Order: structure tokens, then sequence, then C-alpha cells
């Protein structure tokens, strides 16, 4: 079936760099496939980083996060990076990648699937 | 850039009744680009209604979807007992793009 | 056989600049002499795959007419413009027929194409919605919508801009630099000749 699986729950340091990724699982990220990366703390408004492009490579931010945040992706394994440095105590939250249906030709409009969700605590 | 202001607040209506939910803009307004979700407590949303014409694979034929302009309705038209959970508006035409504040349906 | 008359091959093959994939320039040989002692004598050559003709029996045949096609492409794509190929670059920017006659010439060009700097004026197409016909060429850069529901003005989401740019630096490896490729078409023996050379004794 087609899913996404992310990394482990991971604990960090203030001050230093994360790195966290999501992978598919039966599933390819083609050429026309976008994925937007998201983050919600314990029962609070959703927050929104960003969105790239895996075929043209375009991407684009949010005007929070334009200096310490970089969105990669890798056709090969077929994955997806973020990596966000100077890593802050009230940045404990979940970060989740979304994706939708799409294969080679024509896809869809809606962010379908959603990943399981990976807790990063700093302390 | 944009704000998506969601009322009412809160909805408490016997299972069987069908309720409604509106979510509103202040800027430009685009209407194919409008999406619904719902969280269940502690797992990652999922979508349910997108482009206010097209459901999601495997979504009941319960949920339905308008609003032309500022406005935006949903509409569910009976509360099953796992029906119960937070809603979100999301929007993707404009400027970095904004989700909702969150609304709960209750019992 | 004088000979007098002289194909401008040098003009083809020693430009300044040559076009991108998705905008090949043809050019028309005709009127000449065509001599392929000096072509095919130089050093550096990588790929002269030759299809139709034999490459050393080409000087005794005189040909109705002459196109030749130029451009620059990634060392790892230079498979894909022999005939019967299929991918992205001979799906969407340029294939050649299955009754293919004439032949190619394919060599390396990292010396001149690439700059340290950042050279961004190589591009090619990258998405299209059907497989083109040998021989055509398209130019119109309209944006390609690829959800169900209509997109016009900016991009955004399913609207993309079809043609990306080439990233050419020479740190990358072997593989990753510019190849410039050259493709000789003709007809055989069913019109009036029109270019050929003398055959020497």
């Amino acid at each position: 079936q087609m899913q996404l699986v992310q990394s482990g729950p991971e604990v960090k340091k203030p001050g230093t760099s994360v790195k966290v990724s999501c992978k598919a699982s039966g599933f390819t990220f083609t050429d026309v496939s976008s994925l937007q990366w998201v983050r919600q703390a314990r029962g609070q408004r959703l927050e929104w980083i960003g969105w790239t492009v895996v075929g043209t490579g375009n991407t684009n931010y949010a005007p929070r996060f334009q200096e310490r945040v970089t969105i990669t992706t890798d056709k090969s394994t077929s994955t997806a990076y973020m990596e966000l440095s100077s890593l802050r105590s009230e940045d404990t939250a979940v970060y989740y990648c979304a994706a939708p249906f799409c294969s080679e030709t024509s896809c869809s409009d809606g962010f379908d699937l959603w990943g399981q969700g990976t807790k990063v605590t700093v302390s | 850039e944009i704000v998506l202001t969601q009322s009412p607040g809160t909805l408490s209506l016997s299972p069987g009744d069908r309720a409604t939910l509106s979510c509103r803009a202040s800027q430009s307004v685009r209407i194919s680009y409008l999406a619904w979700y719902q969280q269940k407590p502690g797992q990652a949303p999922r979508l349910l209604i997108s482009g206010s014409s097209s459901r999601a694979t495997g979504i009941p034929d319960r949920f339905s979807a308008s609003g032309s302009g500022t406005d935006f309705t949903l509409t569910i038209s009976r509360l099953e007992p796992e029906d119960f959970a937070v809603y979100y508006c999301q929007q993707y035409a404009n400027s970095p793009w904004t989700f909702g504040q969150g609304t709960k349906v209750e019992v | 056989p004088n000979i007098t008359n002289l194909c401008p091959f040098d003009e083809v093959f020693n430009a300044t600049r040559f076009a991108s994939v998705y905008a090949w320039n043809r050019k028309r040989i005709s009127n000449c002499v065509a001599d392929y002692s000096v072509l095919y004598n130089l050093a550096p050559f990588f790929t002269f795959k030759c299809y139709g003709v034999s490459p050393t029996k080409l000087n005794d045949l005189c040909f109705t007419n002459v196109y030749a096609d130029s451009f620059v492409i990634r060392g790892d794509e230079v498979r894909q413009i022999a005939p019967g190929q299929t991918g992205k670059i001979a799906d969407y920017n340029y294939k050649l027929p299955d009754d293919f006659t004439g032949c190619v010439i394919a060599w390396n060009s990292n010396n001149l194409d690439s700059k340290v700097g950042g050279n961004y004026n190589y591009l090619y197409r990258l998405f299209r919605k059907s497989n083109l016909k040998p021989f055509e060429r398209d130019i119109s850069t309209e944006i390609y919508q690829a959800g169900n529901k209509p997109c016009n003005g900016v991009a955004g989401f399913n609207c993309y801009f079809p043609l990306r740019s080439y990233s050419f630096r020479p740190t990358y490896g072997v593989g990753h630099q510019p190849y410039r490729v050259v493709v000789l078409s003709f007809e055989l023996l069913h019109a009036p000749a029109t270019v050929c050379g003398p055959k020497k004794s």
C-alpha cells in the first residue's frame, strides 16, 4: 500500500542542528510529486514550513523560517530531508511531511498522504 | 499574508443531525484551492474534502463542501460516534500558506 | 575532380556557441564539394557512430541533400540520440525516426562550455503532454498543468514551469559535463546529386 514512514523520536540540545527524514514505502516521488512540511505542538494550531517540487528543484519558505531551515529531496532512494539550525527549547513539537498520489502523467490536488509524525524535544 | 478565521468555536448536536462549519478569509479569494482536514486525538490529520467538489478515496458520501467567496462552509449529514474531532481549513493559492484556528464538535 | 569548392563543415564545428537542446538549429548544406578527410581525422572525437553507411566510404557517394543539427547535452544522455531509444530527452526534446539514414558525432567539450562562476543558459524541457514525432521542434513555454483543475497566469500548485537549467561546472565528475553532439542526415540515390566530393586514387 501507499504510505510514508518517518524517522524516530529525537531529543536535541539548544543551539545545535537537527536533521529529519521521511521516506515512502512502495511509492516513488517520480517527477511531478510535491511535498510539504508542517509543524504542530501538543494540541495547538498547525504551522506551515515550506514545500518543494522534486522535479524542478524549486523551493519556497515561510518568511519566519527564511534563515535557519533547509529542505532537500533525493530521487535516488526517494527520500526527503529537513535541516534545522539553532534549535531552541520552545521548538519541541511534531513535524509532518505530506504528498499526494501522483505518477508520471498527471495527478491530484490534495495532500492525501501524511506521515506518522516524529516528536522533537529540545532541553 | 492571509488568515482563515473559523466559526463557530464549539458545536454540540445529537448523533443523527446535520452540522455545519464556516471559515472565512480577508484578502484575495480563491475557490478550488481549499481543503478540510480532521485530526483525531493523537494521530496525524487526514484529508476529507478538497477542491469543493472532489472527495478523498474511501471517504463516504456524508460530507459536503461549498462556498464561493470569502466564506466557505462544510456540512455533515449525520454524526456517527467516531465523527467527533477537530476540523481545519487550508488554502494553497495565495502567498505563504496558512492553516485555520481549529474548531471542535461535541455530542 | 579539380577540386575547388568546399562545404562549410568548419562553420558547423567551430561555432562559438551552440543552441539549447529544445531549440536545436538545423543547417542546410548544398551546392558545394564535401571533404570528410578533415572531419574524421581530428583528434578529440569521442563517439563517431554511423548507421546507414560505412564511415570510410563517404567520399565516393553523391548526396541529394545534407542537413546538420547541433546541440549540447549531458554526457550520461549521449546514448539516447541513437534511433529507437526512449527517455526524457528522447521523448520530450529530440528523437530520431526508426528508418534513420545518416549518422552522428559526439565529442566532449568541458573546456569551453562550462564556467566556474556558473553557466545558466542551457535549458531543456522537463514536462510535456505527449510524445513528439521525429524531427519535430517546439518553443512555446505554456504553463504545464498537472491537476484536473484549470491553471493560468503564475505558477503554484500543479502549475510548473516546463524548462529547467543545466548546472555545468568543472568540478563535476565524468558523466555530468557537456558533450557537444552533431547529427548529419541525408538521402541516397533517388534525386539529382547536389553535395559530394572527389574519389581518391
